[PDB]
């Protein structure tokens, strides 16, 4: 009954919230040799990228 | 009888979240002098995740001084910055993208970043019309009533056709746009089509997969 | 749908193409459980499952 | 005594009924899964199940959930669900409005590969595959989510939380000493309170590995070891459920 | 009169409420001490609520 | 100072060529007995050819005619009626088509009857763009100041996407719009589009072309 009759008093800090999470570049590079890479398509003409 | 509009300034984030922004006023005293007295007020505004575009901050008893009439209050007007993925509608996200033709047919994932920290990759459901969206529900602002529930993403879509097109190229468009349904395909024409696949996914002479350079 | 569905679907062994040594095989529509797989010369057939 | 089921785990003492994944598939899938739990700011991310379809590229489908809370005598949990032809790159899969969700239940038969693919049932009324892929998971969802017995517990707030104290359930070859998760652990509700023979146990008492399958989804398995205090859950095969049981049984 | 009024009306949650602001020294009272008050009812009929619910549990037990 | 607005309602065709309408006025005259006594006047307006839609013909000396002051002009106001095909947009005429996706990427030819009775042909360009359109010049209305030169028919294009696609039809499709360059392609390449375009054009067995059942 404490712990629910408890005052608090939530207001807007002047801060946005920043996150907390661990890097993920290596985890991402190990990843990207599963699967076949789709070719990326050129913003200004629809076609695709020249590849090999 | 007189009040001072100002212009406040908010990005998306600010507003998604709950801002606790300080102003500066530039108050005018004047007296018998020919130039007035100016000082620098701060104010605290508390701006609430949420809220709608054009919210109004009146602060009474503040404003330039004339010696006779008490100043009148000062207005606060809240707009947001621009931002570079999303633009707000009433009360919820519009993220207006460029799709390329094949991703609208064959269909893929539209990657966005949300304003919270998220990431979200919305696949793309089916054939998507020449102006239609698509709505992620519980994307959007917070509601300025309950500070739980959510709008819903909007994401207008819009199509990148092909520049260029060869003749083979239209040949297998037209191919694949009349292709007879399963249930009456010759034999040859199933035996063709596995024939086409097999040397399209090839893993050395065909072009299913390719390296950029 | 109005098209029925053809028994014996395919069934792969990796996401890409291009991978060196794959397997490759059927696997029933009609019997849930049967599968069929073959590498080269080293094929079996094996069906796991409700009778 | 865990907080959340392992994904070698689950594959390991559930390969015996086919619930197996692709080794490629398997691998790719240790490594997406975290990156997939921090993108989504999920603090719990697991695979839910895997369906087949008319391609041999299934649908791998794995929940994760934020939040969960007592709700009107009813344990809810925000799932959130996804899903993927390979282990590498997932899919967000929204929930389905009423409407839809009773004209997907119409549609039968296993799923094709692609999720562009639109059903037509009756005028004529147009719907996603992804859409009747979400009612299936929905529906074994409500009726197989299956945890032990007080494995949850209610703190402060009304929040269900895992139970740190969680000694074993004693009789594990007993329908009593499981619940489904949507169950409030003071109500007394079971599996046992479910139909009399929807539910087969299997209780290997030497090696102390408990296995429990569903008669009336027949792709739904749980495990539950008693020397080491581990249960986990996988639907493998397609969605569709098993309407004539009492002829079955 | 008026004073009679006040004192046997909110003179007692208001003299809380002012020493709950004394210790916590928030950046704006005034607010502080409205969403206090506020506060203050709505945790009154959920304490009612909360019995209720016990009582109901154990009877249901 | 009271005037008589009477629409005048004129077909695209009228307003082309130019029409000579005959339209009925029925004016009152007031007179000692409490109700009043009407007649029929016979009015003959000219159309010039391509006139602006809001164009007013007023007849001075016509209209209901109180017994102290000279009755008040009455004014005719053209307005077009719908027509099946066409809506004017100022000197030019606009036609909204809609489109199947696979004739904006191949290319076909639309089919339209002008509103002289000459058909008309009009081939696709490019790619049509989504929301994208196409001119025809010199097939619009007539222009209201010279006789000879019109205005520059308008296509709306509105694309039709199709509905359903198949797997193996998406497969075709992402064939189709990843094809690598002529001057890039295998002979294994060259030699697998050989075969399928033999078959699928093949004269007894392939679906090049059916006959609707």
């Amino acid at each position: 009954l404490v712990k629910k009759s408890t005052f608090d008093p939530k207001e807007s800090s002047p801060l946005v919230p920043i996150p907390v999470a661990p890097d993920a570049t290596q985890t991402q590079a190990a990843v990207s040799i599963f699967g076949d890479p789709e070719l990326p398509i050129n913003p200004a003409t629809g076609e695709p990228v020249p590849a090999d | 009888g007189k009040n001072k509009v100002y212009p406040l300034e908010l990005t998306l984030e600010e507003i998604f979240h709950g801002c606790l922004k300080k102003v500066a006023h530039k108050r005018k005293v004047l007296l018998f002098s020919g130039e007035y007295v100016e000082e620098e007020r701060q104010l605290t505004v508390d701006v609430k995740p949420g809220l709608p575009t054009g919210t109004r901050f009146v602060f009474e008893g503040e404003g330039n001084k004339t010696p006779k009439k008490e100043p009148g209050p000062v207005v606060f007007v809240l707009k947001p910055k621009p931002h570079p993925r999303f633009v707000r509608r009433g009360s919820d996200l519009v993220h207006k993208v460029t799709l390329p033709l094949h991703h609208a047919l064959i269909g893929t994932t539209l990657d966005i970043r949300t304003l919270d920290d998220r990431d979200l990759k919305v696949p793309i459901s089916d054939i998507m019309r020449p102006g239609s969206s698509l709505t992620v529900p519980g994307e959007g602002m917070p509601l300025p009533a309950t500070p739980s529930a959510r709008g819903n993403l909007v994401i207008e879509i819009d199509l990148l056709f092909p520049t260029h097109l060869t003749e083979t190229q239209k040949m297998l468009l037209r191919s694949a746009f009349f292709l007879p349904p399963p249930t009456e395909q010759n034999e040859e024409t199933k035996k063709a089509l596995r024939d086409y696949e097999a040397a399209f996914k090839h893993d050395l002479k065909g072009w299913a997969t390719v390296f950029k350079r | 749908d109005k098209v029925p569905p053809p028994a014996w679907s395919p069934v792969f062994a990796s996401a890409s193409v291009t991978t060196r040594n794959q397997v490759a095989g059927v696997r029933s529509n009609r019997w849930p459980g049967a599968v069929c797989a073959c590498a080269g010369r080293h094929f079996t057939s094996m069906y796991v499952g409700w009778g | 005594v865990q907080l959340e089921p392992n994904i070698t785990l689950v594959l390991k003492h559930l390969a015996s009924c086919g619930a197996v994944v692709s080794a490629e598939q398997q691998a790719a899938l240790d490594h997406s899964i975290p990156i997939k739990r921090i993108e989504a700011g999920l603090r719990s991310l697991t695979l839910w199940g895997r369906l087949t379809t008319l391609n041999g590229k299934d649908y791998l489908v794995a929940e994760g959930y934020n939040v969960a809370s007592s709700k009107e005598g009813a344990a809810v949990y925000e799932t959130k669900y996804f899903y993927s032809q390979d282990g590498a790159r997932w899919s967000d899969l929204q929930p389905v409005d009423s409407e839809t969700a009773t004209r997907c239940a119409r549609i039968k038969g296993m799923l094709s590969g692609d999720p562009a693919k639109n059903y037509e049932l009756e005028l004529v009324f147009q719907i996603p595959e992804l859409a009747v892929l979400r009612c299936r998971v929905d529906a074994i969802a409500t009726a197989t989510s299956v945890i032990p017995t007080d494995s949850t517990i209610l703190n402060a707030a009304s929040q269900v939380v895992p139970n740190r104290l969680f000694a074993g359930a004693a009789y594990p070859e007993k329908l009593e000493s499981y619940q489904h998760r949507f169950s409030l652990p003071g109500s007394g509700v079971t599996l046992s309170q479910d139909l009399r023979g929807t539910w087969a146990v299997q209780y290997d008492a030497f090696k102390g590995v408990a296995q429990v399958r569903s008669l009336l989804f027949p792709g739904y398995f749980f495990y539950y070891a008693a020397n080491e205090l581990t249960w986990g859950s996988l639907y493998v095969g397609d969605g569709l459920r098993n309407n004539d049981l009492i002829f079955m049984l | 009169h008026d004073t009679a009024y006040l004192k046997e009306t909110v003179g007692e949650a208001l003299a809380r409420g002012c020493a709950a602001a004394i210790s916590a020294q928030p950046n704006d009272p005034v607010e502080y001490l409205g969403l206090w008050l506020l506060k203050y009812v709505k945790n009154a009929e959920v304490e009612g609520n909360f019995y209720r619910e016990r009582q109901q549990d154990l009877q249901k037990k």
